[PDB]
RNA sequence: AAACUUUCAACAACGGAUCUCUUGGUUCUCGCAUCGAUGAAGAACGCAGCGAAAUGCGAUACGUAAUGUGAAUUGCAGAAUUCCGUGAAUCAUCGAAUCUUUGAACGCACAUUGCGCCCCUUGGUAUUCCAGGGGGCAUGCCUGUUUGAGCGUCAUUU
RNA sequence: CGUGGAGGUCAGUGACGAAGCCUAGACCGUAAGGUCGGGUCGAACGGCCUCUAGUGCAGAUCUUGGUGGUAGUAGCAAAUAUUCAAAUGAGAACUUUGAAGACUGAAGUGGGGAAAGGUUCCACGUCAACAGCAGUUGGACGUGGGUUAGUCGAUCCUAAGA
RNA sequence: GUCGAAUUUGGGUAUAGGGGCGAAAGACUAAUCGAACCAUCUAGUAGCUGGUUCCUGCCGAAGUUUCCCUCAGGAUAGCAG
RNA sequence: AUAUUGGCGAGAGACCGAUAGCGAACAAGUACAGUGAUGGAAAGAUGAAAAGAACUUUGAAAAGAGAGUGAAAAAGUACGUGAAAUUGUUGAAAGGGAAGGGCAUUUGAUCAGACA
RNA sequence: UUGACCUCAAAUCAGGUAGGAGUACCCGCUGAACUUAAGCAUAUCAAUAAGCGGAGGAAAAGAAACCAACCGGGAUUGC
């Protein structure tokens, strides 16, 4: 707030008090009268440089560099040890970039949606987040971030039949159309190597 | 600097008159109808002390013309004025000490 | 003798309560409260006392007839009674 | 206990005094022996009594005063809807609706036409 | 004083009935905190400001 | 104050300035609301094209005389010369615009055309109130888009 | 050599740091437009079986009526018939009422619970005195009504 | 090197004890620091790759709060003055009763009031805190009781004035 | 010192901040007077005083020139990274 | 189409976490001070559940010592955790007008490492 | 005498209306100094704070006594 630790009538006693020169809270009678004010060093004082909403807070990149990174970080999705080293179990996936059927974009339960995704090698990637829930290690619990987790593969598709409403409630398996393809995915916390399953539609448009 | 004493005078706050004992304004008679064409009888009632006033004052009491009633005047009182004396006032007075010409 | 033996002559009260605002602020002489401005009509309020403001201002009180508007609004300021349904 | 607003209703007025004085009667004793016990919860109801039978009392008060001045163009202020001072004071339907000759010729003549960008 | 006004008399005593402690049945209602009169007054200590 | 071989600058903030900061949090709420906007008004129009046709104009000036766009309202000499009145222009979906004048034959002959493509390319449903429901088309602009000559 | 002084550890004091907790604050975004002479905002004084405060309320006083829900309230006491029901509740909703003394505050006053006038009615052997109850009497301005003023001025009688 | 928070990861640690705190106990680093054991404790927390800042205190006659030496020290010496016995009580130089010795000496330490205070008035119960010793006492604490007008005042009148 | 008066004093009332009041001291105007108190403008400005929080490694000064209402301060060149 | 530190209804944060964040997380514009205009605090945490310690004993009493409740009284309404300054007791050591420090070794106490 | 007209009054005449609050944003009036200029008076701070009057959910502005000098544009408001 703009008025916070300014809301006082202190004024400085002056030199000889024996007393530091810091305004003082005048009036009597309350134990809050003579105490220092207005100080970033004085109990309910005024902060050093309050902070202001004008603080820059979004950051503009080129496009065209924007979508550098972003190829860049769709052709690390096709290196196994890329993809490895970033946590997902693809151990015994026998091709990596991973192309499944077009039908997938037509499933409609999440039931059948799991088991096409554990039958194609995801099993152990699902189970990788299910069993990575933990309790947030910081004062952030209680300002809506309570838990976290491990996340899971990515599946992108071509046209929306089911597929995204599906996977919703699965944990840490996020859906993304293949003309919109986000670099938050792609490379979660900057690291390269996401587990991309494509559908087969998909794919094609790729190019 | 400051007001001086003869500005502060002006505002009449504590320099005003004290005027709790004074017997009232001394003024002649309305000039009427009686006083510009002919006179008047008044009688002397007493001659009273005045608070603030060096002069003594004289109370004379007229007939009202118009209506059956006395009217009281405060006048300032002349030297050989006495109590009981009648003044005369109007065009046609006579030339005596205390009448009004 | 300015201090603690003049203190000693203090019996005469200079303000005492007042009919609007209740505080004890109407000057007997002057015959006008300094805290409110009672008996002016309006109610004397300073922008440089945004504290005074806030001590008096709406919502600070009972509110006895405002609580209600919002409510009232809310059905816009309905006619009548509630019909009786069933159970 | 207590008594019952559906049952008082269907009570004339004059039956209705008779019972607010008992009420009253049977007020004023209880307050007596109230001084002796050491607590009187039965107080309670009996001031709920009274203030239930003073409502439809004056429930039906109003009702009749409603009759006397039903379809009249003045009515008593208490009896007037209440809303806002300002909706009070706002123009009415028929005011605000009012146009000139001039104008109505106007919109019958040349109203705003439904069309389509097809063909 | 002895002479006083009416409106006097009736402040000084809506001040004498709000100085009594707090019945103790009160203190042991569910979530109750409140234990002391916090705004008892004594006639030598604190004056009414009248 | 004044140090080093460095640009002079004005930057006008001896004032109370920080009283008077706007900053745009809410850029990406107004093109919600905007949108929704546009979609509750075309919703309440029955099947008209959220926009009135307008007329194709010289800019003026010598820097940008090269290049046509669109104006405010179509002329009444263009609106005569097209085969109606200007008050059913109005309440058919035309702008008009009674303070332009035509002194210039091209661009005359085209905002003619223009009404008369317009007129052959709309419906126009009866006062009767039938009501043929027809499909709407939300922009009158891209059906009737302005060309450099 | 003890006492005493100093340093360290254990246990016990003094004090309330640290850690963890949060029905609060702060900032951004979205939607809506509703105070008052039909007495507002604010103020005073009161109201509970046992309450000082806070909250609620106005002599119908932690509430009345109405609607919904369908069995509580709870510190204790009490009430129990309110339990297959026009019905429990410090419940929700809320369109009917009540709303002390005040306050722009309006019969005149107000450092006074001070002092008048009018109408209807009741009581005191009473249109005149006294008392109870009910209902009234501010100012500026607008439209209309009524009663008037002025050789400002017109017509018409003697 | 260390601190609050953020993205990712170690399918990291934990009620079979997380964090914090105490520990002339052990180990690593030139150092900022890091690690382990023991005790206490009870619910969350850490390593690594990156992001971010209201990010590191011995001082400012610094702010708020807490605590020392001084120190059982300065002192508790104006207003002539106290003493014996009994009663009460766990407890009496200080409470009550009696006796004695004194003082105010009628411009009083007497008997009533105006302002101002507001229940301090009275009785019963009662001593943790307050009465700079004490206390069974109190203007303290708890619970109750108490202010009665045609003649006393206000109300009415006018003063300076508003 | 003075003690029957240019006496002392209660209550009511009047004068308000560049204003008041003053048998005059720059006295008094609520412990505040060679211009009261309260809130705001206000985080007023300071070439002046004080303070300015972790480690290690490498390099390492100046008090001199010219101009300035310049002499407790800056600009400028030099020295340093 | 624009404005909005007020009012009413909602949704949020790489914001603060009780000396912070609004002055106010609590009977906060409250207690209290000033003749007045105004000034204006401090104060959150027993436990899952009061199960808030019956009874015995010492004392005039407050309390103490036992017993008991509880997972825990190293949770007892002076209540989670309980740091420092400062203090008591016990144990060890030194001390001829300060104390504390650096290098080296004696003495006492105490301790890890390898027994391949 | 009688009846109009004009103007000006009265009534506890019939029916209405204004005041106060709130004030973040909005329409006006009034109006500083600290400050900067390394001093200072014009200037700056600022057509700002304080003061006063008046509205709404928005207000205000608005269908040209406009802008232009072009092959002319065409109410107002905002970016
Ligand atoms: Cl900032
Ligand atoms: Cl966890
Ligand atoms: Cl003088
Ligand atoms: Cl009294
Ligand atoms: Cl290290
Ligand atoms: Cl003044
Ligand atoms: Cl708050
Ligand atoms: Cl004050
Ligand atoms: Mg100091
Ligand atoms: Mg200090
Ligand atoms: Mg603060
Ligand atoms: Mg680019
Ligand atoms: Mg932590
Ligand atoms: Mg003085
Ligand atoms: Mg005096
Ligand atoms: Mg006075
Ligand atoms: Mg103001
Ligand atoms: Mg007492
Ligand atoms: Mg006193
Ligand atoms: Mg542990
Ligand atoms: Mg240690
Ligand atoms: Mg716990
Ligand atoms: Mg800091
Ligand atoms: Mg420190
Ligand atoms: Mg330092
Ligand atoms: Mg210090
Ligand atoms: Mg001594
Ligand atoms: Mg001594
Ligand atoms: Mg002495
Ligand atoms: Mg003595
Ligand atoms: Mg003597
Ligand atoms: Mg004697
Ligand atoms: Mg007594
Ligand atoms: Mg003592
Ligand atoms: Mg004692
Ligand atoms: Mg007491
Ligand atoms: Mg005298
Ligand atoms: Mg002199
Ligand atoms: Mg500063
Ligand atoms: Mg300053
Ligand atoms: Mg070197
Ligand atoms: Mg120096
Ligand atoms: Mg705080
Ligand atoms: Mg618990
Ligand atoms: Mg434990
Ligand atoms: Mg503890
Ligand atoms: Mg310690
Ligand atoms: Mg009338
Ligand atoms: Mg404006
Ligand atoms: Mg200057
Ligand atoms: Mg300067
Ligand atoms: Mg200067
Ligand atoms: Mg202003
Ligand atoms: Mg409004
Ligand atoms: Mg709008
Ligand atoms: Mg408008
Ligand atoms: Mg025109
Ligand atoms: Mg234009
Ligand atoms: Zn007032």
């Amino acid at each position: 707030s703009e008025k916070a630790g300014h809301q006082t009538s202190a004024e400085s006693w002056g030199t000889g008090r024996a007393v530091a020169r810091i305004p003082r809270v005048g009036g009597g009678g309350t134990g809050r009268s003579g105490q220092g004010a207005f100080g970033n060093m004085c109990r309910g004082g005024r902060m050093f440089a309050p902070t202001k909403t004008w603080r820059k807070w979004n950051v503009k990149v080129n496009h065209n560099e924007k979508r550098y990174a972003t190829a860049s970080a769709i052709a690390a999705t096709a290196v196994a040890s890329l993809v490895l080293a970033r946590g997902h179990r693809v151990e015994k996936i026998p091709e990596i970039p991973l192309v499944v059927s077009t039908d997938l974009e037509s499933i409609q339960k999440t039931k059948e949606a799991v088991a096409a995704l554990k039958a194609v090698g995801a099993h152990s990637d699902l189970l990788k987040v299910l069993k990575s829930k933990k309790l947030r290690a910081g004062k952030g619990k209680y300002r809506n971030r309570r838990w976290t987790q491990r996340r899971g593969p990515l599946v992108v598709y071509a046209e929306d039949n089911g597929i995204v409403k599906a996977l919703r409630n699965v944990p840490g398996v996020e859906t993304a159309n293949v003309a919109s393809l986000n670099l938050l995915q792609l490379a979660p916390g900057a690291h390269l190597g996401r587990f991309v399953i494509w559908t087969e539609a998909a794919f094609t448009k790729l190019d | 600097g400051r007001v001086i004493r003869n500005q502060r005078k002006g505002a009449g706050s504590i320099f005003t008159s004290h005027t709790r004992l004074r017997q009232g304004a001394a003024k002649l008679r309305t000039l009427d109808y009686a006083e510009r064409h002919g006179y008047i009888r008044g009688i002397v009632k007493q001659i009273v002390h005045d608070s603030g006033r060096g002069a003594p004052l004289a109370k004379v009491v007229f007939r009202d013309p118009y209506k059956y009633r006395l009217r009281e005047e405060i006048f300032i009182a002349n030297e050989g004025v006495h109590t009981g004396q009648f003044i005369y006032a109007g065009k046609k007075a006579s030339l005596n000490v205390g009448n009004v010409l | 003798g300015k201090g603690t033996p003049s203190f000693g002559k203090r019996h005469n009260k200079s303000h005492t309560l007042c009919n609007r605002c209740g505080r004890r602020s109407f000057h007997v002489q002057k015959k006008t409260c300094s805290s409110c401005g009672y008996p002016a009509a309006k109610t004397r309020s300073y922008n440089w006392g945004a504290k005074a403001k806030r001590r008096h201002t709406t919502g600070t009180g009972r509110m006895r007839y405002l609580k209600h508007v919002s409510r009232r609004f809310k059905n816009g300021f309905q006619t009548g009674s509630a019909s009786k349904a069933s159970a | 206990a207590g008594v019952k607003a559906y049952e008082l209703r269907t009570k004339s007025k004059e039956q209705l005094a008779s019972q607010l004085v008992d009420l009253k009667k049977e007020l004023a004793e209880l307050k007596v022996q109230k001084l002796s016990r050491p607590s009187l919860p039965k107080i309670k109801t009996v001031r709920k009594s009274i203030a239930c039978v003073l409502t439809v009392i004056n429930e039906q008060q109003r009702e009749a005063v409603r009759q006397l001045y039903k379809g009249k163009k003045y009515q008593p202020k208490d009896l007037r809807a209440k809303k806002t001072r300002a909706l009070r004071r706002a123009l009415t339907k028929f005011e605000a609706s009012q146009v000139t000759e001039k104008q109505r010729k106007k919109q019958i003549a040349f109203p705003q036409r439904k069309y389509a960008i097809k063909a | 004083a002895s002479h006083k006004t009416f409106r006097i008399k009736r402040f000084l005593a809506k001040k004498q009935k709000q100085n009594r402690p707090i019945p103790q049945w009160i203190q042991m209602k569910t979530g109750n905190k409140i234990m002391y009169n916090s705004k008892r007054r004594h006639w030598r200590r604190t004056k009414l400001g009248l | 104050a004044i140090s080093k071989n460095l640009p002079i600058l004005k930057n006008h903030f001896r004032k109370h300035w920080q009283e008077r900061v706007k900053v745009h949090f809410d850029q990406a709420g107004k093109k919600v609301s905007r949108r929704n906007a546009r979609a509750t008004r075309a919703a309440k129009i029955a099947p008209r094209p959220l926009d009135l046709l307008r007329p194709v104009v010289r800019a003026p000036t010598v820097k940008y005389n090269r290049k046509v766009r669109a104006g405010r309202g179509f002329t009444l000499a263009e609106v005569k010369a097209a085969g109606l009145t200007a008050a059913y222009a109005r309440t058919i979906g035309i702008a008009v615009d009674h303070r332009r004048q035509n002194r210039n034959q091209e661009i005359f002959d085209a905002n003619v055309q223009r009404l008369k493509e317009y007129q052959s390319k709309i419906i126009v449903f009866p006062r009767n109130g039938k009501a043929p429901e027809a499909e709407q088309v939300l922009s009158a602009a891209a059906t009737f888009p302005i060309a450099q000559p």
